[PDB]
């Protein structure tokens, strides 16, 4: 458990990264 | 002046008395390959370099200490290995080395003449026949 | 003149954590205060901590090195130069240090959060540090007083 | 009426087990706490 | 009340058991020229600059 | 329906739960004589009503509901004394109250015991919840939190000397409790004491005599003696 | 193998060495000396180093100086134990016993330990009296020099109740008071024999607080646990363990609490007392039977702490009555209302006060009633006691065949009290349905 | 805004003070709420059952 | 006081506990203040509920902290008896943390819960 829980950790720190990335790259506005 | 003492009453030696006291072996899995290594020598360097046939039932020796050469004050332009190659074990200095092509080719070699007549080959000539 | 420059240094730190810190330092010390403090990087940072970090800040290798090896971690980390768990022995040391850990992440969210009307006494300002010392040092005393087990008093016959 | 006191074990351990046999507080003082814990006054 | 003179102050007291350690067992080394069984005779290092001086 | 009421002391009147829930429980006081209604208390809760009891004079009565409001409900002003809360019940389940000289103004029982779902039951002093004003948060006398599963029965003393607790749902699972002391006692039951699963409770006139009947369908007595 | 169970016993018993291994070994158990060193002295330069312990300790205290002349004497250096007859083992052993109560109170310091290790490397006291030194030893359980006295123990050498310190002297740690008090709970022997020592040494004068404090304190707990262990609930077998704990404990009790001249171990029976009175439930016999004994026996010096645990006697008995004697005695006690209320601010003293009032009250005698007057007056009884106890002083005014001169006058002071004792004592007149006016103006004319 | 209920769907119909800091609000799930108007506070739920007299069980 | 999110409405304050009680049989509950600081930290935690009555209220007023940072909801409750006993406990639990997960009627019932708190705030 332990050490599924720091993967977990390294694992949701990459998708934060990731998907700061993805949304940086590529009725809103009125 | 004269004091109630403390009454300490509760195999192998740990230390050698006579050798100044060298630890016996923490036998960790890189010390054991350091040790495997050290016993393949003769492999390492492929020919280039051969070396006394010591060949004792165990490898590992009883007393031992993994050290560093520090410095000869004499030699130190080309008796120095530089900050990327001065690695942790010895093993990771024998694959940082080169000749790992030559590792790999060897061992190819001796893969295809052990693979010569086994089994892939009575496969083969079982199909031939078969066909 | 180096080492007295580094005594009026400890008395230095040892001050500034009696103002800072009056709970964590009536529970461990100053110096062990100021590197932990040191380690979280401030207090308010030290604070969001739980007691299972605060326990073993300062081992991060070791724990790191256990939790991806599937090894066991280690026990304690800068808490076991402090006092209070080094009176203990054998298992009753790791018990202190979770027992200490948890205090000192209560003290230290108590010196970090609380108010105080600023006329307001040192001995007032550290009472739960007080409190947890106390407490603390009676359940040393209880697991270093536990007794050894009994058994069966033999006569010189084997009867 | 009155019945009997009801004292935890622990306690009273924790009473006399809060120092050794010598540097305890003197036996007046330890018989006022053995009875300000016996004391069935609510 | 601020915390970084308690970061900076701990950081310098572990660099200044560091250099005085350094020290200490340079003015050993340095005395022990001229005399070599003081350093057998004292352990501490305090002290024995102390007696150096 | 009819199934839950409770009697007064006095013999003069029944109380019977109105079966409607809806956020709050009412049930409708009836003349034992007559068989006429004759009042009808109301509370707030959640689920409706858990218990409620009679007071020990047979005026009013104290109604805990479901969600931890308890309300202590007169019969002569006919309008609800007060409102008090348990100690942290997340719902009840069954209440008792016994004792002798308890408040004057709130019945004369001393104790009033109430059980929650989860296994804990309060018994709190009735001379602390004056402050006609009543705590809205008092504390309990003693908290007993032995048994696990949610407290099915519990039943005072008539002379309020003893208190018997117990649950349904584990097999031999009932306490007896001293008062005023709230101990409970260590001796009794024992390990092989054929209790079975309680459903059902009750001492004597003279408190001589504990008959406990459980699911299997068993009366077994127990005599009391000091 | 009988005749291997038959030796053992023999081999056990036996005292003196007979071999060359065991000699040396028997010589080099000491407390100070390490066993390297031990081996190797001779008994001169024991008795130099133990003679300057133990003429630092007869500069301290004053009566050791027998002890000069016959434990640590010249000619000490060479008697062996072992070639004496039995009178004369006999009487060593009466001279051990008697320094060993007159040291234990200075044991932690290393003149006494420097003299005890004389006594143990000498004549072997570690092997002949394991009994006096183990428990001269006890009340220091906390410290190294019992750690090393366990670790010179001989094993099959200690008495039977000692037997829990196996363990103890297997791993060389200080044993708990857990253990000591637990196996108090469990064996009467180990708890009669610390207050047997407690008691002979008390007897001779040679009390110290460290030890009053320790008898005190275990045997509180001991008691503790054996009411929690006696506790049965049913009848007979209720009966009979509060019996077996009276037998058990009667003795002790009956010395300590009228052991006039040691006013410590006074206060620790009171202690014991006062937990055996609440905690157990006993019978009113007993406790008037406790009660009379602490009545005869209280000093000035345990007064009030023997007024605090009559207040606790009276308070859990069943009858509402003293019994004679406890009334005589507080009747000589100086000051008893005001003492009352200093304890009736923790400790509810109205069953004592009640019972006092109305044994003042069964008393022809007329020297009782400024006691009377002021424990009425004094607002520690309820209103009904105060009620009854008015009652029954009214019904001896009418039982009395001067005496009725002060009666009638305490009477009237009674009935013009300003409070609300004057209030319950006017409704006590007014339910006794008796007019004032009628010895009022008796007494008047 | 003083406060607000936690279930959605309770609508506020009437609304009546007792005092200057005691507000009686009805509602339409069964319930007469009375908050306190300093603080935004509520001092109790008054409560009403079913209707027995036909469907549509809140009152 | 320090406790602005409070609730105080019985009937949310019930529906809280009644959530915490089948979250803690579907073992997504997260007891203790130290365990709540872990789960918002790691980030795996969709609710969080306090207790008000902590006797120093100081010693979890970290965690309003770590969830301004972290985005997650946090509510008072008055009673950590309650919450204790709620969680099933028998202790006093001042903060408990319930968790989310891939699909359950569980976390409809989360997510209708924090829409709730959110109209407390």
């Amino acid at each position: 458990l332990g050490y599924v829980r720091t993967m977990r950790n390294i694992a949701a720190k990459e998708l934060k990264e990731l998907e700061e990335r993805y949304v940086l790259a590529g009725p809103k506005k009125i | 002046e004269l004091s109630v003492r403390v009454p300490q009453l509760p195999g192998p030696p740990d230390t050698l008395s006579d050798w100044y006291n060298i630890p016996r072996t923490n036998l960790t899995p890189e010390l054991k390959r350091d040790l495997q290594l050290l016993r393949m020598r003769d492999v390492v360097a492929m020919g280039k370099q051969f070396f006394k046939k010591d060949n004792r039932k165990d490898f590992v020796p009883e007393y031992c200490q993994v050290g560093t050469i520090i410095a000869g004050a004499t030699d130190g332009v080309s008796g120095r290995l530089t900050r990327k190659e001065r690695k942790r074990t010895i093993v990771e200095e024998v694959l940082s080395s080169d000749s790992v092509s030559k590792y790999k080719r060897k061992y190819h070699e001796i893969q295809e003449h052990k693979k010569s007549g086994r089994k892939g080959y009575y496969k083969k000539l079982m199909a031939a026949r078969k066909r | 003149e180096r080492s007295e420059y580094r005594r009026q240094l400890a008395e230095y730190l040892q001050n500034r954590m009696k103002a800072i810190s009056p709970n964590m330092t009536e529970l461990i010390g100053a110096l062990v205060g100021a590197r932990l403090i040191a380690h979280s990087g401030s207090l308010v940072n030290l604070a969001k901590n739980p007691g299972s970090t605060i326990q073993i800040l300062g081992a991060e290798k070791a724990l790191f090195r256990a939790l991806k090896t599937k090894h066991a971690t280690p026990k304690y980390g800068i808490i076991y130069h402090a006092s209070l768990v080094g009176q203990a022995s054998g298992p009753n040391k790791g018990k202190i240090a979770r027992q200490l850990a948890a205090k000192i992440a209560l003290s230290v969210r108590t010196d970090a959060f609380e108010d105080f009307p600023e006329n307001a006494d040192d001995e007032t300002r550290a009472a739960v540090g007080i409190q947890a010392r106390a407490k603390l040092e009676n359940n040393l005393r209880l697991l270093e007083g536990k007794p050894l087990n009994k058994g069966v008093a033999l006569g010189p016959n084997g009867i | 009426d009155t019945h009997a006191v009801v004292v935890a074990p622990q306690r009273l351990a924790e009473i006399f087990n809060a120092a050794p046999a010598f540097a305890m507080p003197p036996i007046e003082d330890v018989f006022y706490q053995v009875a300000s814990l016996f004391s069935t006054k609510p | 009340k601020v915390d970084v003179m308690i970061v900076h102050a701990v950081a310098l007291l572990d660099e200044l058991d560091k250099e005085l350690n350094v020290m200490a067992m340079r003015v050993k080394e340095w005395y022990g020229w001229h005399f070599p069984e003081l350093g057998k005779i004292l352990p501490d290092n305090l002290s024995y600059a102390r007696v150096v001086l | 329906t009819m199934e839950r009421f409770r009697v007064s002391p006095c013999g003069r009147y029944m109380a019977l739960v109105a079966s409607d829930k809806k956020g709050g429980g009412m049930l409708n006081i009836i003349n034992v004589g007559t068989m006429q209604w004759i009042a009808q208390a109301r509370i707030d809760g959640r689920h409706g009503v858990a218990d409620f009891a009679w007071w020990s004079d047979g005026n009013g009565l104290t109604i805990a509901g479901r969600d931890g409001q308890v309300t202590e409900w007169s019969m002569i002003t006919r309008r609800t004394v007060g409102i008090w809360r348990d100690e942290g019940s997340i719902g009840g389940t069954v209440m008792a109250l016994g004792g002798r000289n308890g408040p004057a103004e709130l019945g004369g029982d001393r104790w009033v015991a109430i059980g929650s779902n989860s296994g804990i039951l309060n018994v709190y002093d009735r001379n602390d919840l004056i402050e006609i004003r009543i705590k809205k948060y008092p504390t309990p006398t003693r908290v007993f939190e032995q048994l696990t599963t949610s407290i099915s029965v519990v039943a005072f003393s008539p002379d309020g000397q003893l208190l018997a607790f117990g649950s349904q749902h584990k097999k031999d699972a009932l306490r007896l409790v001293h008062l005023p002391s709230c101990t409970v006692y260590r001796n009794w039951p024992t390990e092989q004491t054929p209790l079975g699963r309680v459903t059902a409770i009750a001492f004597s006139s003279k408190s001589d005599v504990l008959a406990v009947g459980n699911d299997v369908g068993r009366v077994r007595l127990w005599e009391i003696r000091g | 193998s009988s005749l291997a169970q038959q030796l053992a016993q023999i081999a056990a018993n036996s005292r003196s060495s007979f071999n060359v291994k065991a000699l040396k070994a028997s010589h080099s158990k000491s407390l100070i000396w390490e066993p390297r060193v031990a081996v190797s002295q001779t008994f001169a330069e024991i008795y130099s180093q133990c003679y300057e312990g133990f003429k630092e300790l007869c500069h301290l205290d004053s009566r050791f100086v027998p002890f000069d002349a016959t434990l640590f004497s010249a000619q000490s250096q060479e008697v062996d134990r072992t070639q004496m007859t039995a009178e004369e083992n006999a009487a060593l052993d009466k001279r051990v016993d008697s320094f060993l109560h007159l040291v234990g109170s200075r044991l932690r310091l290393m003149p006494a330990i420097k003299a005890v290790e004389w006594l143990i490397r000498r004549f072997r006291i570690h092997e002949f009296n394991t009994g006096t030194l183990l428990a001269t030893f006890l009340p220091y359980h906390t410290i190294p020099a019992f750690v090393t006295l366990l670790s010179i123990l001989p094993v099959q050498r200690i008495p039977i109740e000692y037997r829990f310190l196996d363990p103890y002297i297997k791993s060389l740690t200080p044993p708990p008071r857990a253990a000591i008090v637990q196996q108090a709970t469990n064996r009467p022997d180990l708890l009669s024999a610390i207050s047997r020592y407690t008691l002979d040494s008390c007897r001779a004068k040679q009390e110290y607080p460290g030890l009053i404090s320790f008898w005190g304190g275990i045997m509180a707990e001991a008691v503790n646990g054996m009411i929690d262990k006696m506790r049965s609930g049913r009848r007979a077998i209720q009966l009979e363990n509060d019996h077996l704990l009276l037998q058990q404990i009667g003795p002790v009790l009956s010395e300590a609490m009228v052991m006039k001249d040691v006013p410590g171990i006074q206060i620790a029976s009171y202690m014991v007392v006062a937990i055996l009175a609440a905690k157990g439930s006993l019978n009113d016999n007993i406790l008037t039977a406790f009660m009379e004994q602490l009545v005869h026996g209280w000093t000035v010096d345990t007064l009030r702490p023997g007024l605090v645990c009559l207040t606790m006697l009276a308070q859990h008995r069943s009858a509402k009555q003293l019994s004679g004697r406890v009334a005589k005695a507080v009747i000589k006690v100086p000051d008893l209302v005001s003492s009352l209320r200093d304890i009736s601010k923790e400790h509810q003293v109205d069953k004592l006060a009640n019972g006092l009032v109305l044994a003042f009250v069964d008393r022809g005698d007329i020297r009782t009633l400024p006691v009377i007057n002021s424990l009425l007056l004094s607002e520690l009884l309820q209103e009904k006691q105060a009620k009854v106890a008015y009652k029954a002083l009214l019904l001896a005014a009418h039982k009395i065949d001067n005496i009725r001169k002060q009666v009638g006058s305490a009477l009237v002071r009674l009935s013009q009290a300003e409070g609300d004792v004057g209030d319950a004592i006017r409704t006590a007149i007014q339910e006794v349905d008796f007019n004032i006016e009628e010895l009022e103006l008796k007494l008047g004319a | 805004t003083l406060t607000r209920t936690p279930s959605k769907k309770t609508k506020f119909v009437s609304i009546a003070f007792q005092s200057h800091n005691i507000v009686i609000v009805g509602c339409s799930n069964s319930t007469i709420c009375a908050y306190d108007v300093r603080t935004g506070t509520m001092l109790r739920q008054m409560t009403l059952g079913t209707d027995l007299t036909g469907g549509s069980k809140n009152i | 006081s320090a406790a602005w999110p409070k609730a105080e409405d019985p009937a949310l304050v019930q529906e809280l506990l009644d959530c915490v009680q089948q979250a803690s049989h579907y073992r997504q509950l997260k007891k203790g203040a130290n365990e709540t600081t872990k789960s918002v930290n790691r980030g795996t935690s969709e609710l969080v509920i306090l207790a008000a009555d902590t006797q120093p209220l100081s010693i979890v007023l970290h965690i309003p902290l770590i969830c301004e940072e972290k985005n997650v909801p946090y509510v008072y409750v008055p009673s950590k008896v309650a919450l204790g006993r709620a969680c099933g406990v028998s202790r006093a639990v001042i903060a408990v943390s319930l968790t989310s997960n891939e699909a359950s009627d569980l976390n409809s019932k989360i997510r209708a819960l924090r829409d709730k708190v959110e109209r407390l705030a």
